[PDB]
DNA sequence: TACCGATAAGCAGACGATCCTCTCGAT
DNA sequence: ACTGCTTATCGGTA
RNA sequence: UCGAGAGGA
């Protein structure tokens, strides 16, 4: 059953973070994907077994990170990034604010 | 997973740097001024093979009084043994590198007794050299301006042949017995 | 989690860089050379090393993928590269790439206003991005001619160099696909007064972009590392894995590619005879007629909806699927997939008005109770409950469908051997049926307000149907006639508390909408009210008693 | 006084059919609008094109037109807003969210 | 930027726990009494982990702290105990 | 500040900005026959010096642009004739509070 | 050249740790990572500085799970090897090819080509040795090696020296 | 659009409405920074009703024979007579009350008294009455002392913003105003005993009642407020029967709502009042 | 007369209740 | 379904 | 699964 636009809005007003979470994620999408801390990008190749973690092109194989994001966001990811944008998924602060 | 301390900046890909060398092009981890916990600018802490030993050996002997706390509720080869036992209480038999590391420490010390080590690093760190340079020069020993000139690269002009000479000669006065 | 344990440290993202693929880092990124435009087969089976499984995302029951195997449910795919034979412009940066056209000049790759002109560093005064460069275009757009010498009245009369070879920017213009430049000169020499038409094409435009000055990034609202203005025209376009476009299990053996696979086929096609027609016998105007198509396809691929005059269509006679299109607002990705998802552990039946059922109470009917699971951790607390519960199994009231062991293993009761055994060990998951009390959210759309969406407490039922109290009609605006209405089990102890803390009926009771409480008394209880609350009627003993016993809170005393 | 006359105008539409909304709801709309400089329009032109960052934006009509413009100059998404945190299925810092909860060591031994 | 917060001493937000908080504590204590975290309170014969939560806040024996953050980052670290329970 | 009653030519208008410190303003016969600022709607606005500004930035923990923005050709901006980065405290009568203070940044 | 290094290490603990003896099990599951491991860059992490005052501060517990993410801020002893740096070992290993020197817990190989020409291998001698005059390379023997190349691989940082430079060779 | 102009818009630990960003929308929450919810439509006694009876139910005057309190109101009511001490803060009580009848003026024009506030003090007082059994028979155990200190002593506890800056200090001041001028028109001296009869165990218990319940009114650092607000204005657009004397015809209903959005160049009904 | 802003005469790119349930036809 | 944004003719400034 | 059409509070 579709949890639409109406549904996630009136989650947001009732101040329920934690739900709301969970049933966009754990009842729903959540993927788990290796990034790159150098880039931001998809671009690792996650051995799980070989541990031969390296992200071609950044020569890494130390500053990867596992991260959990709707299979429909890594979807939106690549779509942008098959239309040469970059939507570099940065783990760190740098700005304040 | 460990990777921190001295962490950022990373703008893409960037140039790695440069080799690591014996030209002081050591690691852009370690920096002569790097950081610290409390977050001062805190020199490089370098240690030779007199230095490490008998700060492992410190840390060990202290971890024994502290582990057996929460139970509740000095000789060449007499020197191996001794750690040995030690090195079962501390840790487990699964850290096969300090083992390692204590075996060679303890048989390739230029000093032994920790009166001597204390002079050794008044003595050097004074000189003003980089402290990988003071950590080569304790740990190395050198007969010749020219032998550790050679061996410590790093150094040629930075310090006299003569001055040098009257370092390394103090040094073999403070060497220990074995 | 997206299956079984990685060494790697999860971590939060904390922020989401914006930028442009450099050509160049496309090339490394990409595992695919992308020679061959056929899908599947050899020509024999399995997908060449062309296009699909080169070396990236793997397809039906095989985990090959790149060495690194892992399985269609987890390899998240990996890129590859297409090398254009001629640069092409994309669609979104079009009118953009034109504008810094109209900015910087031509022939020497600088800006034409300088800080000299007033106006320029008025212009250049806000450190925006899009605001400064709106400034920028129109102050660029106008003085048609590159400068060398301008200042007059700010140095005695003479004027002092500051740019590059002074010559005329010309009029642009999109004709379709291309844009095209009208240089003047004219002044009783050549062409007599009717200007100069030229074909600008991408190669040009790049050209001048890999001059443009480090500064005159920063000065148009570019990046000197992620949005360089030469990643705008592609010479390297990035090829999208399988998970973005699945080729779709068509029985044994035949095929049913995405239109996506079916696009970039037709792109390679277009680029395939550009790359004989540069490097065989050059009929000038042959390879423009096949460049103007490739830059129509890698148009079409990125964005098919396109200004006024173009159309692509796939054959037959419907159009192709465009990225654009497929993350394009109104339930396509960003508003369908994740702004609003389809979700599990969730029932939708006719909703039934009841007196006897309490304000916060929700009717479960049996059907849905059985089939809708809660993982209850397996503590002191519970165990004989949990083990008595597996007992029942997938058929029983209490029962559950599934048993969670230490390691990744679902224990589906309804089979299993071991269905009777289990010992039932501590910190394991048993997915139990819903039982009464169990706090759950219930909704009915349209949600237009704070409520309409409230913490219930289960009360399972017999007849498929779910029964509601009367009173909380109101909140969610729902007459009985013939209204269904929505169920949402939550699986963690700290999202059910999320509920019953924050999101439970009779803590919602007063509306902070309007200052009033949103709940009242209608229907038979409001009509009732009227008819018993006052002087004329009063109820003797035999009636009085049943009345007093009702109360389910009465203090006993007459 | 434009926001004043705003309110007043606003309001006067809740209260021509089914009284009422309460103040501190149109206030605070109508604070939206105005505290921007001027009168910001509720459109895909008005509140929509903001320093708001890009993926927030992007969910509301101009979608693609706002990723190409957030790739072209160079933008940053701070991920402080609800609608990146839900994109990025992340605890949104919204009310149970709005703050961190950690265990005390000091706490966790004098309790035993 | 370089290591934030607020001492224990003047601080300007509210000493009544906001019912977000109660929720959030009530609820995780709950999830970890759940996963078999070590219960603090002397227990009545309570099955469900919820129902100890909302004891282990009667008697004020979590042991969580709350990192309220301010707008510019900025927090104050407040312990449960500290937090009046009014709501 | 200089009156006019009819129109000012753009080139009367060029040589305005030049000459600084000092503040030359511009206002219309008409503009000023009636006092906006009288007005039942209009609050109070009181403007804030360097001393005042920056106490309400670092107590309100605010960076400037956070901070709720006023138009430079607003009416009652000319009125007090401020300039960029000035700000005033805007007092009105809250039907809920009694009276409310807002800041507004000028542009 | 062992270095003193302040590094940190994020350990993510699980709710039922959660009681008195939490402290003493989140230093124990420091020293059982951290302690013995080697990473290219830091180098081998030999031991864990003082057992006493490690910092603990707060753990935060995680968003959907009661986990908590507790980050440890500690100090050890490290054993990060440079190409040029000049270390004296012993020799382990002994072959045709060259010969293995332990230098604290790394392996540092020396080639044939690597050593003097004017030296070779012995075959025909238990344990194998390499002979010139009146020096001679067996089992024991401690040598002085220059660090001519650094080789990271797995969590064990492997080198590949010379001998044969003055002041070099055989102690 | 509603929704998604004010998602972002949230209550934070400063008591300040900020968003997203972090751009301050309000400084405090609907102006005085209460949660909706605990609101009631209370009247304010201080505006509506003449001068004369203005005077007459709250002005205490020991000096005078017949404005002051009889004997069988106050238990010291004989000995309070003439009291320079005393009346000096019974007048400083009635020019705050004076100041207060011409501030409401100010603020409410129309002349309407009955307005939105938190704590119901028509109850506190009620419940007072029949929790502590009070009979209009015997005098109060209460000093003049004690009704006036003990209600200025209120109004310092009652806190919306925690402060030490004169800003803060002041936003408190400002956010409670309307409150705690109704806290004098209810728990004036005179009307204390004239019609509640109040002893001083259930005065006590209706200051720290008053206190409590005030405490507890305050929004919630986290509430969504704006999504909140845009639903609640969403919401009943959405039961709009009538899309447009007054005029004869004006733009009302859901199409004036599209221009009020849009901003909003369109004709309709661009009808202006002159008075 | 070399310039400089006026008010038009034109064109364009993206939108419009939330959920739900069923049936028929490929190129 | 709305009010917008991008561009041809034109009086007056010095 | 795509596209049309139908149907509901
Ligand atoms: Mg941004
Ligand atoms: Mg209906
Ligand atoms: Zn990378
Ligand atoms: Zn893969
Ligand atoms: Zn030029």
């Amino acid at each position: 059953l579709r949890f639409g636009e109406m549904e996630r809005d009136c989650m947001i007003a009732h101040g329920a973070a934690s739900f709301l979470k969970e049933r966009l994620m754990e009842a729903s999408d959540a993927f788990r994907v290796h990034i790159c801390g150098i880039c931001g990008l998809m671009t690792v190749i996650a051995k799980l077994n070989h541990n031969q973690f390296e992200c071609k092109g950044c020569d890494n194989k130390i500053d990867i990170y596992q991260i959990h994001i709707p299979y429909a966001a890594k979807l939106l990811f690549q779509e942008l990034m098959a239309m040469n944008i970059t939507p570099r998924l940065y783990t760190d602060r740098s700005r304040d604010f | 997973s460990t990777s921190t301390f001295q962490t950022r900046r990373r703008r893409l890909k960037k140039v790695e740097e440069e080799e690591n060398a014996a030209t002081l092009q050591l690691g852009q981890e370690f920096q002569l001024k790097q950081i610290n916990h409390q977050g001062e600018e805190e020199e490089l802490i370098a240690l030779n093979l007199s230095e490490a030993r008998l700060v492992i050996k410190e840390a060990l002997v202290e971890r024994r009084r502290a582990f057996k706390r929460s139970q509740k509720k000095e000789t060449r080869e007499k020197e191996l043994e001794s750690i040995d036992v030690l090195l079962e209480q501390t840790t487990g038999g699964n850290n096969k590198d300090l083992k390692n590391t204590m075996q060679y420490l303890t048989n390739f010390s230029r000093f032994r007794d920790q009166e001597t080590v204390g002079a050794v690093i008044q003595l050097l760190k004074s000189t003003g050299l980089h402290p990988f340079e003071v950590a080569q020069l304790g740990s190395l020993a050198c007969d010749t301006a020219d032998e550790a000139k050679t061996l410590i690269p790093s150094l040629n002009n930075k310090i006299s042949d003569d001055e040098l000479e009257r370092i390394l000669k103090e040094l073999s006065n403070l060497e220990t017995l074995y | 989690v997206g299956q079984q344990y990685s060494s790697a440290p999860l971590r939060t993202v904390k922020e989401v860089q914006f930028g442009l693929f450099s050509p160049e880092e496309v090339r490394a990124i990409s595992v695919a050379k992308i020679r061959f435009p056929e899908t599947m087969d050899e020509q024999t089976r399995a997908k060449i090393g062309g296009l699909n499984d080169p070396r990236l995302g793997s397809i039906d029951r095989n985990l090959k993928c790149q060495t690194c195997q892992e399985g269609m449910n987890e390899c998240p795919g990996h890129f590859g590269h297409i090398d254009l034979a001629k640069p092409v412009f994309h669609v979104g940066f079009i009118a953009k790439i034109k504008k810094v056209c109209e900015c910087v000049c031509m022939h020497c790759g600088k800006l034409l206003l300088d800080e000299h002109n007033e106006l320029m560093r008025q212009a250049l005064a806000i450190k925006d991005s899009k605001k400064r460069f709106a400034a920028i275009w129109t102050l660029c757009k106008t003085k048609m001619v590159c400068e060398t010498d301008v200042p007059s009245e700010d140095d005695p009369t003479q004027l002092v160099s500051r740019g590059g070879c002074g010559n005329t920017q010309p009029t642009i213009r999109k004709d379709g696909l291309k844009l095209v430049g009208s240089w003047k000169k004219d002044r009783a020499t050549g062409d007599a007064d009717e200007p100069e038409l030229r074909v600008l094409s991408t190669e040009e435009i790049l050209n001048i972009f890999k001059h443009i000055s480090v500064k005159d990034f920063t000065s148009l609202g570019f990046n000197e590392v992620f949005s360089r203005p030469e990643w705008m025209i592609l010479t390297c376009l990035p090829v999208p894995p399988p998970p973005v476009r699945p080729s779709i299990s068509f029985n044994e053996s035949q095929r049913g590619e995405d239109d996506l696979t079916f696009k970039l086929a037709d792109i390679l096609k277009a680029n395939i005879s550009l790359e004989t027609l540069e490097h065989n016998g050059a009929p000038h105007h042959a390879i423009e007629e096949a460049e103007s198509l490739l830059q129509f396809h890698v148009a079409t691929y990125m964005d098919n909806d396109i200004a006024g005059q173009p159309q692509a269509l796939q054959k037959s006679g419907r159009p192709v699927k465009s990225i654009r299109a497929r993350l394009k607002g109104k339930e396509g990705r960003i508003r369908g997939n994740l702004m609003g998802k389809r979700v599990d552990f969730s029932a939708r039946t006719v909703i039934s008005g009841d007196p006897n059922l309490e304000l916060d109470q929700v009717g479960v009917p049996k059907s849905i109770a059985k089939t809708l699971t809660y993982p209850e951790v397996v503590t002191p607390y519970n165990i004989d409950r949990l083990t008595q519960l597996v007992r029942n199994g997938p058929n029983e009231h209490p029962g559950a469908k599934y048993v969670i062991r230490d390691s990744g293993d679902r224990i589906d009761l309804r089979y299993s051997k071991r269905a009777g055994d289990i010992q039932l060990q501590y910190g394991w998951k048993v997915e139990r049926h819903i039982m009464d009390n169990d706090p759950v959210l219930f909704n009915r759309q349209p949600s237009l307000h704070k409520m309409s969406m409230m913490a219930h407490r289960v009360k399972v039922i017999p007849y498929s149907t779910f029964r509601l109290n009367l009173s909380v009609t109101s909140p969610y605006n729902a007459d009985f006639d013939g209204d269904e209405m929505n169920l949402h089990v939550p699986q963690s102890e700290e999202t059910r508390a999320e509920l019953s803390q924050l999101c439970a009926v009779p803590l919602q009771i007063v509306s902070p909408q309007s200052n009033k409480p949103c709940m009242g008394i209608v229907q038979d209880t409001l009509c009732g009210i009227r008819k018993l609350t006052l002087r004329d009627t009063f109820i003797e003993l035999d009636q009085v008693l049943n009345m007093l016993y009702w109360v389910p809170d009465w203090d006993g005393v007459i | 006084a434009g926001r004043a006359a705003l309110y007043k105008e606003v309001y006067n539409v809740i209260a021509s059919d089914g009284s009422y909304v309460n103040y501190r709801h149109m206030a605070l709309l109508v604070d939206v609008m105005t505290t921007q400089g001027g009168l910001t329009s509720v459109t895909r032109h008005g509140f929509n094109r903001s320093n708001t960052g890009a993926l927030m934006r992007c969910s509301f009509e101009e979608t693609v037109e706002i990723l190409f413009e957030a790739g072209a100059s160079a933008e940053l998404d701070d991920c402080r807003g609800v609608s990146e945190n839900v994109i990025l299925g992340q605890m949104a810092p919204i009310g149970t969210g709005a703050f961190d909860v950690m265990i005390d060591e000091e706490s966790l031994v004098k309790y035993m | 930027l370089k290591e934030k917060a607020i001492p224990k001493d003047q601080r300007a937000t509210t000493p009544y726990m906001t019912k977000y908080e109660r929720a959030r504590i009530l609820g995780t204590r709950a999830l970890q009494i759940s996963m078999n975290a070590p219960v603090f309170v002397d227990l009545e014969g309570e099955t469900d982990p919820l129902r100890i939560a909302m004891k282990e806040l009667a008697e004020k024996k979590i042991p969580l702290v709350i990192r309220r953050y301010l707008p510019d980052g900025s927090f104050e670290d407040w312990s449960v105990e500290e937090l009046i329970v009014d709501l | 500040i200089f009156v006019y009653q009819n129109n000012i030519t753009p080139s009367a208008m060029k040589l305005v900005p030049s000459i600084p410190p000092a503040t030359i303003e511009t206002f219309n016969e008409a503009a000023l026959v009636v006092n906006i600022t009288h007005h039942e709607l209009v609050p109070k606005h009181i403007r804030l010096s360097s001393d005042e500004k920056r106490e309400l930035l670092k107590r309100y923990r605010l960076k400037e642009s956070q901070l709720p923005r006023i138009q430079r050709a607003d009416p009652v901006a000319l009125y007090l004739g401020l300039k960029r980065g000035e700000v005033v405290k805007i007092i009105r009568k809250s039907e809920t509070s009694g009276r409310y203070a807002s800041y507004r940044i000028c542009m | 050249m062992f270095f003193i290094k302040d590094l940190s290490l994020n350990i993510t603990l699980h709710p039922s740790f959660f009681g008195p003896r939490m402290k003493q099990y989140l230093k124990t599951k420091l020293l059982e990572e951290v302690e013995g491991s080697c990473t290219g860059k830091f180098g081998y992490i030999l031991c864990v500085l003082d057992y006493d005052n490690i910092d603990i501060q707060r753990g935060r517990i995680l968003p959907t799970d009661g986990s908590a993410e507790f980050n440890v801020k500690y100090r050890a002893v490290v054993f990060k090897p440079f190409k040029g740096e000049v270390v004296d070992g012993t020799v382990v290993s002994c072959s045709q090819h060259g010969f293995e020197v332990q230098v604290g817990p790394m392996k540092v190989f020396v080639t044939k080509h690597l050593m003097p020409q004017d030296l070779t291998f012995n075959a025909g001698s238990n344990p194998p040795s390499y002979q010139s005059s009146e020096d001679v390379i067996t089992i024991k023997s401690r040598i002085r090696v220059k660090i001519e190349g650094c080789i990271s691989q797995v969590s064990s940082i492997h080198a590949i020296g010379s001998i044969k430079e003055d002041y070099l060779g055989a102690i | 659009r509603l929704v998604k102009a004010l998602e972002d818009i949230m209550v934070h630990y400063d008591n300040t409405t900020r968003n997203s960003l972090g751009n301050v929308i309000q400084f405090i929450y609907g102006e005085d920074g209460m949660d909706a919810a605990h609101i009631e439509k209370q009247s304010l006694d201080t505006i509506g009703g003449s001068d004369a009876a203005f005077e007459k139910r709250y002005r205490v005057d020991l000096l005078n024979t017949d404005h002051t309190l009889d004997p069988s109101l106050l238990e010291s009511g004989s000995e309070i007579l003439g009291d320079l001490k005393l009346q000096v803060l019974l007048d400083e009580e009635y020019k705050q009350l004076v100041k207060d009848r011409k501030f409401l003026r100010e603020v409410f024009v129309d002349g309407e008294a009955n307005w939105p506030l938190p704590v119901n003090i028509r109850r506190i007082i009620q419940n007072a009455q029949q929790t502590f059994h009070i009979d209009h028979t015997k005098p109060s155990d209460l000093t003049i002392k004690d009704i006036v200190l003990g209600v200025k002593d209120l109004q310092e506890n009652l806190l919306v913003l925690r402060g030490k800056n004169e800003i803060i200090q002041n936003a408190q001041r400002d956010a409670v105003t309307l409150f705690c001028c109704l806290l004098r028109s209810r728990l004036a001296t005179r009307r204390v005993l004239q019609e509640y009869r109040l002893t001083k165990q259930a005065f006590d218990w209706v200051l720290s009642n008053i206190e409590a319940q005030f405490l507890r009114s305050v929004v919630h650092p986290g509430e969504m407020v704006g999504v909140l607000a845009a639903q609640s204005i969403g919401e009943p657009a959405t039961q709009m029967t009538l899309n447009t004397v007054a005029s004869k015809k004006v733009t009302s209903g859901v199409p004036r709502l599209k221009e009020i959005l849009n901003v909003a160049k369109n004709m309709k009904t661009p009808s202006l009042t002159v008075y």
